[PDB]
């Protein structure tokens, strides 16, 4: 009530209520994983659509050639971010002629989410990302927050039943690096398989995947493409 | 940066905020003057707790230029920035003019600057009040501001605590064809009928303006003056 | 009390302001005391020296600064607003300099520095700080002179000082010291200024303990005493 | 300069800061309007005249252009902003295009100033609501409502200010296109509608008629005097 | 009475709480520290991991200043990587406009001058982190500094910094550190940081040092996992 | 800017009013008594000074008649204080139209210019409004002699009287009986503001120093303002003291 | 260069201008028309480079129409020279310099007919009659001669043609085709615009 | 009061997004449908008066020859973003010489939706965010296409959507009426059979708007002329 209005105001606690609100926003919002070999890098986001008519919101973004991200939060907040990334990345080889590595590029994201947490009257992005890319020293995921700090992972169930689902990741963890293409797969489809009961299963409609490696560079699989993945593994 | 303005109007229609400056430069060190002759009469009083603070370091009469010079009674600090736009506006206007500032003029552009800080966002009023003391073409002039900007004009005036006890003391000595020299005189008779206890030449501070310029006393001859004599 | 004169910066009821009057008696929480002497040639300032931790270094950390050649500080508050203000302090002289192309006196120094505080009281937007000021120095034609700025912006010239955890007491106490109205030369100003603190706060001060800065006529460049004179001259009681 | 969030929601979604500015519409003077074919009919009562009033800086009943006059109902502050505002558009309109103001485009560029300062940071909505009326190109009568939360609409007769919610009410039963043929079938119409707040009076009431290509014409006591001749 | 509803005004007691409860983010944030000696200074960080998933060298709270600069901080982890920018602003200016490398105490000051500007208004927020910072010089040698988040600089034979200060600070007051080579107290300094740990709410951690000094010869190098575990493992003999 | 240290001065109110600007409605009620009169050959403007003191300087001019330009004066009835700033801007305003225009500025263009620079705070800018309220007479090329009166929410209008300041209200009810519309005279506008006066003049004695009032005659084809003499004056009171009974 | 001419009557004023707009060595189109309709009682003409006449006309004719809404009452001649003046005055400074030589015609009601007299110089001179161009040179020799303040306006019509005739018997130029307006107390009038049967 | 525009919810949602929906559903109801031959967009005119004329409230506006708009919650917000989208279809087509995709027309919706905020902005800044729901529809070489937006600018392709008043009673019945690739009238029609029912007054002719486009032919409204043999069959 008193200290839980704005984002300057320091609680007597130390903590910023809109900042923990705004982590909030991601545990309102559909599931998003991400993972990583030691080359290839893997970004499956369950689809979401409020109602049965409607199709699933796509969350699998294109930021550059060898770089992805995904979104569990607010929607639109990803197209404000979006338009600075992807324009990050041309900046990049507009000048030095080469992609631009992921820990220069999240650097800059903080960035951006940094100014508005130490002034007035302004908002967070309350939004969970998932940034992963390949470059010189390979697959990097970095994740971000809308406390603005940025971490660093193999693999994260971030979102609605977040700590539900890292048990499998938990488990498996040690073959993530060892996965191949399938088996990154293999193992991206059941770390969606563990947010959702099995009356909820993955399928064309709702679930598209998205994939960059040592020599592939970020591409998306949406249906009929991953229809031989989809189908044949089972809940 | 505020944009928003600090003041605003009461259920009465009263200004809140300035109403309470009158107040604040009620409760400040008293201050006498008087407009008679050839000149305006400034008789101020410096007091502090203990004669550890010197007197000639600072001074609260202070010249705007060799004609003109102000008194005051209220918050302390708040007359500094009072006398450098002055004296900005001063020269600004002999740059323009090339020459002296008439007294009236001068309390208008001052006053104009007072009264913005009561209309621009994040700027409290003044808590200090104005007694400008200035000679041109010939006739003396005293004025009187207030921390809503309005300049007023006096023949004798006083300002500063036990003004309604001055004001009726006023009306009482005050006549008409007084020299500057009898208007000191008058000036420290009702200093004696406010300041309570024993008043030194140290207390007491004094400066005049005439034909020969605005000059601020030395301590010494105002030990004549410390005697009831003119 | 009316509306919000207990937070922001407005007149009270009966015409004072409660913010400001606040972060003056805030000096008192800074644990600690100052206090500057003017002698016949010199400028005198006494001033505690808190060191409770031995990692704490004992000569980064100084209440005595170097505002110029000539002139010298010393700071009494939030450490905070003190070290931020006296960088303040260096763009005049090196800007006064840069115009007037003469050291700045004493006298003018406090004034634009004091000034400038008062645009915190004006407004709501920035606080005033709560480091109070004190400055010294020489002026050729006048000598030494002696000026403590507080937070509202007030200053005049002062025999004496106070401040710290106890001003009131000091200036009470300074009442019989300064009665004597002797001539102070340097050493006897020297000597003079440390019975001041020494009596009122019951210490008997070592030389780590406290720290004093000078400034003389035939050495107009700022003079920190070393702890070698500092017990020469704390051995004039005993 | 002034940033801060002016318009705000409701716990049910409506906007306080704007139903407010519809507050003031219907507790100032009452105005009323009707399209006909040929010429359009506007007035206003003002019973707040102590006699003493001059009457050509009370008018409410000004003119944007040659082609469209207006009148309003409301505070009577905002208004001389938009009245100022539009007659700006309107040279700005032919100075960048030789053709004349639509009476149409010029409700949209008041509709989205409105509309601007209502959601803009740091403004205040208006507390008008204004009757824009002008005739489109070969005798094409349009008549305008607005509203200060920029919503515009078009009516074939409305009514605004005091009581005017009985006023459509009574023009309702009363509106038929039987009437409304010739100007003398409006105006008489338009007073009978003022007829439901007449206090004895209506020499209060300023009548003012824009008719096809016709210039703006404002009419005098006298025509207005030979309609309050029949009442009965 | 809402006397701290914001930085920019005084509670009748003198004592802003707006700049100490940005102190209380700082006085909840994990523990590290570093202590210079002759040979040079060193910097610790204690990291928290809650997960299996994070990677090694996430969440790095040692930072790269300058050539002869390192970092460490203590409190929310986005803060100084702003100050981070600003660091490298006064490191890359003072080398162009000046041309040489530069000293400790004129990049406390400025940093220190920037955390104070953000105290002032109402309108934004004091730093909720608190810093050290070390260097080595040729005319200068092993410096240590801290700015707390109002602002303030001290210069220190050591410090510490985050949750527990005088947990570490006492016994980095029993035991000298002033003679002491960095290599040798390399080993105990970790052995402070476990002394500081105690499992209830912090389960497993990892150390993370960096380099600057006389066996760096000034630049501020990064150690690595051997030599490290040479301390590590001793530290182990000395974890009991 | 924060909130709760912003008053939030252009909000409504929950009756669709402005709290800030009637209460400048009432303080320009407790302001100095001041009115004014339309007549065919002239216009004149009472002003009440709410000081009456005998240290008074006084030897300036009327205090709250002021002369806007070579067209026109005013009147003053509220905060001394706005009313400081306005004369400097009108003034301002007033020699733009000369400027570019070469001609005296007509009372209206006047009037409807400062209204705006009212309604740019009440609307916006987050500024006060006005606690100032102002008449204005003048003559022009055009309309001739007019009467106009202006308030704090930036609204004014014509009138033939009017009164401002204390008491105004009961002070137009005998305008309402005395006053015949468009028949009254400059010289004969003086028996009537006074006999209307002495009887809303809440302190006695009707002297000079109380009330001080000016006239604006067109002479020689350029508009002339001119200040009566106390000796005038109190010859006009002494008049009135023939004709309060005699 | 384009010729302009006009002549202030008593109750009248008179203005004549050529239609003829040329570039290089052809002439474009001759029905261009320099008159322009400022308000009810004004009336402006203008020339210079080609492009800077119609731009900046516009501009002066528009603004005086803001006015006549505000006021309800349209401005005099005399509020026009000088509104005009120190606006093309400005433009002199700035990167685009405008070369303007323009005529100002307007019926005031009390002044009645007005006549003013500006250049590229923005140089305002009130005279009873005015030209522009190269035409000046061959042109107003002949009005000193058969002016009189006095004179009627059909005797101005007729030493109108006598004056513009004399730019096909000597001056290089054509030059055909020229228009013909006149502002009265009435307000704008139109007269046939004055062609050259060959 | 005492609340700012970017203060969170204790649930984690903006004020003004919280309030935004519910100010939509005061508004008028509308529903899009997409099939094969194109996209549906029909919404009742909701007459607030006998006296106003059903030609000047207009729903349904033509941005892009093939591709319409929509406009449903509060009247107002939507002329402003009327402009805006055909700023940003003849700025696309004075760059690349072509016309902009149904999908990326949505895009630029969105980026002037969360403009809003108070400090660190500019003077064209907005205090709160529009209270406009939209349905785009068109045709294009990815197929026709309905979009379904909200106050937050999140967007989606849409099977039938309900927006407005009488969605409620609306979308759990567009779930039974709807399916798969019914053709364009067929699904005209069996709108308003439940339009008729979801309002709370009677079907008339002029009372309605219907509008669709076709891969080969621009988007066309339809005049009372068509709407007598629509309303032919009931």
């Amino acid at each position: 009530n008193q200290y839980d209005n704005d984002v300057t105001v320091w609680s007597p606690q130390g903590r910023i209520h809109q900042i923990e609100y705004a982590m909030e926003a991601v545990k309102q919002g559909s599931a998003t994983v991400g993972l990583k070999s030691k080359t290839h890098a893997v970004l499956v986001a369950l689809k979401r659509a409020q109602s049965e008519l409607a199709a699933h919101q796509k969350k699998i973004l294109h930021v550059d050639n060898h770089i992805g991200i995904s979104i569990a939060g607010l929607t639109a907040d990803a197209r404000l971010l979006c338009n600075f990334m992807r324009q990050e990345c041309l900046d990049s080889r507009f000048v030095f002629d080469r992609p631009l590595p992921v820990s220069r590029l999240v650097s800059l994201i903080g960035s951006k989410t940094q100014i508005p947490t130490q002034r007035y009257g302004r908002r967070p992005y309350g939004v969970g990302l998932l940034i992963a890319g390949y470059d010189d020293m390979g697959p990097h995921i970095f994740q971000t927050c809308p406390s603005a700090n940025y971490f660093d992972c193999r693999a994260m169930s971030i979102g609605a039943r977040s700590q539900s689902a890292r048990t499998y990741l938990e488990r498996h963890m040690s073959e993530f690096m060892e996965c191949n293409l399938n088996e990154l797969v293999k193992h991206g489809l059941r770390a969606l398989r563990e947010t959702l009961p099995a009356e909820q299963d993955l399928t064309t409609k709702n679930v598209s995947i998205g994939i960059v490696g040592k020599d592939l560079e970020f591409t998306i699989y949406d249906d009929d493409d991953v229809s031989p993945f989809l189908e044949g593994l089972e809940e | 940066g505020y944009s928003f303005s600090l003041t605003t109007f009461s259920p009465s229609g009263k200004l809140v905020q300035i109403e309470y400056a009158l107040a604040a430069v009620a409760g400040g060190a008293p201050s006498v003057g008087i407009k008679a002759a050839n000149g305006v009469v400034l008789a101020t009083e410096k007091k502090q707790k203990s004669i550890l603070y010197d007197e000639r370091s600072v001074h609260k009469v202070e010249p705007i230029t060799k004609h003109i010079g102000l008194v005051y009674s209220g918050m302390g600090p708040d007359y500094r920035v009072l006398v450098h736009r002055a004296r900005k506006l001063a020269q600004q206007y002999y740059l323009v003019y090339q020459e002296p500032i008439p007294t009236a003029q001068l309390v208008q552009r001052v006053a104009s600057v007072m009264q913005e800080y009561t209309q621009s966002g994040g700027v409290r009023p003044f808590g200090v009040s104005l007694l400008i003391c200035g000679w041109n073409e010939g006739r003396p002039y005293l004025f009187q501001s207030d921390p809503s900007g309005a300049y007023f004009a006096w023949k004798a005036t006083a300002m500063g605590k036990n003004y309604v006890n001055g004001k009726t003391f006023l009306e009482k000595r005050y006549n008409e064809d007084l020299e500057l020299e009898d208007a000191i005189h008058t000036a420290i008779l009702t200093l004696k009928e406010s300041f309570e206890g024993q008043m030194t030449e140290d207390n007491i501070e004094v400066g005049i303006c005439n034909e020969a310029g605005f000059r601020r006393l030395t301590p010494t001859e105002v030990k004549d003056y410390l005697a009831a004599i003119a | 009390s009316a509306g919000f004169d207990r937070h922001i910066t407005i007149f009270s009821p009966e015409g004072r302001l409660y913010q400001v009057e606040y972060a003056f008696k805030a000096i008192n929480q800074g644990g600690l005391t100052s206090v500057a002497v003017r002698g016949k040639d010199c400028a005198v300032i006494v001033t505690q020296k808190k060191v409770p931790d031995k990692l704490l270094d004992s000569s980064t950390v100084t209440h005595l600064f170097k505002i110029t050649e000539n002139i010298g500080c010393v700071m009494t508050g939030m450490t905070a607003d003190s070290r931020s203000q006296v960088q303040r302090a260096r763009y005049e002289a090196a800007n006064w300099k840069y115009k007037y192309g003469y050291e700045i006196p004493v006298d003018m120094l406090c004034k634009r520095i004091a000034d400038i505080s008062q645009v915190y009281t004006q407004n709501a937007e920035m606080r005033p700080l709560g480091c109070c000021m004190i400055l010294i120095g020489i002026d050729e034609e006048q000598g030494p002179q002696v000026y403590k700025c507080d937070p509202a912006g007030y200053y005049c010239g002062f025999k004496a000082t106070a401040a710290g955890v106890k001003q009131t007491e000091s200036t009470s106490f300074l009442e019989k010291k300064v009665k004597k109205k002797f001539d102070w030369t340097f050493e006897q100003t020297v000597e003079t200024a440390i019975t001041c603190l020494s009596t009122v706060l019951s210490i008997d001060f070592k030389p780590s303990e406290i720290e004093v800065g000078v400034v003389t006529v035939e050495n107009p460049k700022f003079r920190i005493l070393t702890e070698a004179e500092i017990d020469a001259h704390l051995v004039a009681l005993a | 300069s002034y940033d801060r969030a002016i318009t705000v929601f409701s716990p049910d979604g409506h906007l306080f800061q704007v139903e407010y500015a519809q507050e003031a519409v219907k507790k100032g003077s009452t105005a009323v309007g009707v399209r006909g074919k040929d010429i359009v009919v506007l007035g206003v009562e003002k019973k707040s005249v102590a006699k003493l009033q001059d009457e050509r800086t009370v008018r409410k009943i000004c003119a944007l252009d040659d082609n469209v006059c207006m009148a309003f109902a409301g505070l009577t502050a905002d208004a001389r902003i938009v009245i100022n505002r539009a007659r700006v558009e309107c040279q700005s309109h032919r100075l960048t295009v030789e053709d004349p103001v639509t009476v149409e485009y010029i409700t949209r560029y008041i509709a989205s100033l409105k509309q601007r300062y209502t959601q803009s940071n740091g403004r205040r909505p208006f507390g008008i609501s204004a009757l824009i009326v002008g005739f489109d190109f070969d005798g094409t009568p349009r008549l305008y409502q607005t509203d200060p939360s920029g919503t515009y609409h078009a009516w074939k007769a409305n009514a605004i200010g005091r009581g005017a919610k009985s006023v459509r009410e009574f023009l309702e039963k009363n509106y038929t296109d039987e009437a409304i043929e010739t100007d003398d079938l409006t105006i008489k119409l338009v007073i009978k509608a003022l007829l439901e707040v007449v206090q004895s009076g209506g020499k209060n009431i300023e009548l003012a008629v824009m008719r096809r290509d016709q210039p703006l014409k404002i009419l005098n006591p006298e025509e207005i005097e030979k309609y309050v001749a029949e009442i009965e | 009475t809402g006397y701290d509803l914001s930085a920019s005004t005084f509670s009748p007691d003198g004592r802003v709480f707006q700049v100490e409860y940005a102190m209380k983010a700082v006085e909840n944030s994990s523990t590290a520290i570093g202590i210079r000696c002759k040979d040079g200074v060193v910097f610790g960080v204690e990291k928290l991991v809650l997960s299996k998933l994070y990677e090694e060298g996430s969440n790095k709270r040692l930072f790269n200043v300058d050539r002869h600069v390192g970092m460490a901080v203590a409190g929310l982890l986005a803060d100084a990587r702003s100050l981070a920018d600003i660091a490298r602003e006064e490191a890359s200016n003072f080398r162009s406009n000046f041309g040489y490398n530069i000293p400790l105490k004129h990049l406390a000051d400025r940093v220190a001058m920037y955390v104070h500007a953000y105290t002032l208004y109402s309108a934004v927020r004091p730093f909720g982190c608190s810093f050290m910072l070390g260097s080595y010089s040729v005319n200068d040698g092993a410096q240590l500094y801290m700015i707390d988040p109002s602002g303030v600089s001290y210069g220190y034979w050591g410090c510490a910094i985050g949750k527990a200060r005088q947990a570490a600070k006492t016994e980095i007051e029993k035991l000298q550190m002033k003679e002491m080579t960095c290599r040798d107290v390399v080993k105990e300094v970790a052995k402070i940081i476990y002394i500081v740990h105690d499992e209830v709410k912090d389960k497993a951690f990892e150390l993370e040092l960096s380099w600057v000094g006389e066996i760096t010869n000034g630049r501020h190098e990064i150690v690595p996992k051997d030599v490290r575990e040479e301390a590590e493992k001793y530290a182990k003999e000395s974890l009991k | 800017m924060s909130r709760r240290y912003d008053s939030r001065t252009t909000i409504f109110s929950p009756e669709g009013r402005l709290y800030q600007v009637e209460y400048a409605m009432e303080a320009i009620g407790h302001a100095g008594t001041c009115l004014g009169i339309l007549a065919n050959d002239g216009v004149l403007l009472a002003a009440e000074r709410r000081n009456i003191h005998k240290l008074l300087d006084e030897v300036f001019f009327s205090e709250k008649i002021y002369k806007l330009n070579e067209d026109m004066a005013c009147s003053v009835a509220g905060i001394t204080s706005d009313a400081n700033v306005l004369t400097n801007e009108l003034r301002l305003i007033a020699q733009r139209y000369l400027l570019q225009y070469q001609e005296p500025i007509p009372c209206e263009q006047l009037v409807t210019a400062l209204c705006d620079i009212k309604q740019a705070y009440t609307q916006f800018g987050g500024k006060r409004p006005f606690g100032v309220s102002l008449l204005y007479i003048g003559w022009d090329k055009h309309y001739g002699f007019q009467l106009y009166q202006s308030d704090p929410s930036g609204n004014y209008g014509g009138w033939k009287a009017t009164c401002i300041g204390n008491n105004s209200a009961a002070a137009v009810s005998m305008l309402k009986q005395d006053y015949k519309e468009g028949e009254m005279t400059l010289k004969s506008a003086l028996a009537l503001a006074i006999k209307v006066l002495n009887k809303t003049m809440d302190v006695s004695k009707l002297s000079a120093e109380k009330v001080e009032i000016a006239t604006l005659t067109r002479e020689n084809g350029k508009t002339v303002i001119r200040v009566l003499k106390q000796k005038e004056v109190e010859q006009l009171i002494k008049k009135h003291e023939e004709e309060e009974a005699k | 260069m384009e010729y302009l001419i006009g002549i202030q009557g008593p109750d009248y004023v008179l203005v004549a201008s050529d239609r003829v707009a040329a570039s290089n060595i052809v002439q474009m189109k001759d029905d261009h028309d320099k008159m322009f309709k400022m308000s009810e009682k004004i009336l402006l003409l203008c020339v210079g480079e080609a492009g800077d006449t119609v731009q900046f006309a516009e501009y002066i004719q528009k603004n005086v129409q803001l006015y006549k809404m505000r006021n309800g009452y349209e401005l005099s001649p005399t509020a026009a020279a000088n509104f005009t003046r120190r606006n093309l005055a400005d433009y002199l400074r700035s990167r685009t310099p405008y070369h303007v030589n323009l005529l100002l015609a307007g019926y005031d009601e009390h002044e009645g007919p007005a006549l003013y007299y500006m250049d590229y110089l923005a140089a305002l001179a009130k005279a009873p009659f005015a030209a522009h161009g190269y035409g000046a040179f061959l042109t107003l020799s002949i009005l000193d001669r058969y002016y009189t303040p006095t004179i009627s306006r059909e005797k101005a019509v007729e030493l109108l043609r006598k004056c513009l005739e004399e730019l096909q018997k000597r001056f290089i130029l054509n030059l055909p085709t020229f228009s013909v307006r006149i502002i009265d107390r009435n307000g704008i009038h139109d007269l046939d615009n004055i062609s050259f049967p060959k | 009061y005492d609340r700012g525009v970017n203060t969170f919810s204790p649930e984690g949602r903006l004020f003004q997004v919280e309030y935004a929906i519910e100010a939509i559903k005061l508004g008028s109801t509308a529903i899009g449908i997409q099939t094969s031959e194109g996209v549906c967009l029909a919404v009742e005119k909701r007459i607030t008066s006998p006296l106003m004329e059903p030609s000047s409230i207009e729903k349904i506006v033509e941005i892009d020859a093939h591709i319409g708009c929509a406009m449903s919650g509060l009247i107002a917000d939507a002329k402003t973003l009327i402009d805006k989208a055909r700023v940003e279809t003849q700025n696309h087509w004075f760059t690349y010489n072509e016309t902009m995709t149904v999908e990326s027309v949505t895009q630029a919706v969105s980026n002037l939706a969360l403009q809003f905020g108070e400090e660190d902005a500019d003077p064209g800044a907005m205090s709160r965010p529009f209270g406009v729901a939209l349905l785009f529809g068109g045709v294009d070489e990815k197929g026709p296409q309905l979009f379904h937006m909200d106050p937050s600018g999140t967007f989606v392709q849409c099977d039938a959507r309900a927006i407005g008043s009488a969605s409620e009673g609306a979308q759990s019945s567009l779930q039974e009426v709807y399916h798969k690739s019914m053709t364009l009238k067929e699904a005209i029609k069996s709108s308003l059979i439940i339009l008729k029912q979801v309002m709370e007054e009677k079907l008339n002719a002029t009372n309605i708007e219907l509008a669709t486009v076709q891969p080969g032919q621009n988007f066309h409204m339809f005049t009372k002329e068509e709407l007598e043999e629509v309303i032919k069959d009931i």
